[PDB]
């Protein structure tokens, strides 16, 4: 009720909330033991091919 | 700078050598004794690169350098107990050149247990794959090649630095009084550091 017309500003900001990286924005709502877990395996993933 | 110090790699020395030679003289048929490398640098410090280009019979001939440094060969009846306090100032060298992250600590190098035994401090050169680490030491290189003679900037120079090396053997410091309760407990933190497992591990302290 409070947009007589319309701009370039509300269609950028629909388009970015349905194309973020999904696989990536899971791990901000975390502590710290589960975030040092996920780089543990990843240090082991370069030395076991 | 120290002119009391060798240098030798490890094929240029065999089993003796830098320890005492013995062989018979030809103008006298005579068994004698020469000195080696270990005897002219006494009160000094030895320098060794390439510690994998060697057999084992050299490392059992001076395991009694580091612990007791002295020489006691007594070959054909003929006795020759020296001393000579030298320090050994090795340089051990990996087994595919670099460290590798997926074998253990112990097995990149060639030095087994009764020789880190005997020896003393034992250090590894840190690696760092960073961007950072390159950037900085590519600008040492480029002050140094093109600034000739030019990106010394010594505060002291070596004049006074040989001149201080006297007076540390002239007054022999002592052990205070307060300093016996602390030795006593930096001591048991090292040896639950050394058994991270259960009871043996890697360095053994």
């Amino acid at each position: 009720a409070s947009h007589p017309f319309m701009t370039a500003v509300d269609l950028m900001e629909a388009s970015q909330l349905c194309s973020m990286d999904s696989k990536a924005n899971i791990v901000h709502g975390l502590s710290v033991l589960e975030i040092c877990l996920i780089i543990a395996m990843k240090h082991l993933n370069d030395i076991y091919e | 700078f120290s002119p009391r110090a060798v240098y030798t790699s490890g094929k240029a020395s065999s089993a003796a050598g830098l320890t005492a030679a013995v062989v018979r003289d030809e103008e006298s048929h005579e068994f004698v004794i020469e000195a080696g490398a270990l005897m002219l640098a006494d009160n000094g410090v030895c320098c060794i690169d390439e510690f994998d280009k060697m057999d084992v019979r050299d490392q059992v001939a001076i395991h009694e350098a580091m612990e007791q440094q002295t020489i006691s060969i007594t070959k054909a009846g003929v006795k020759a107990t020296l001393n000579a306090r030298t320090s050994i100032l090795a340089a051990a060298n990996p087994i595919s050149g670099h460290y590798d992250r997926s074998k253990s600590l112990k097995q990149n190098i060639n030095l087994s247990a009764p020789i880190m035994s005997r020896f003393d401090l034992f250090f590894i050169l840190v690696d760092e794959c960073n961007e950072v680490t390159d950037y900085a030491i590519a600008r040492r290189i480029v002050d140094l090649h093109s600034r000739i003679e030019e990106s010394i900037d010594r505060v002291y120079s070596l004049d006074d630095i040989r001149r201080y090396l006297l007076f540390a053997r002239q007054f022999k410091p002592k052990i205070s009084k307060e300093s016996e309760d602390f030795i006593v407990e930096q001591y048991k933190h090292l040896r639950q550091r050394d058994g991270s497992g259960v009871t043996k591990s890697s360095w053994r302290i």
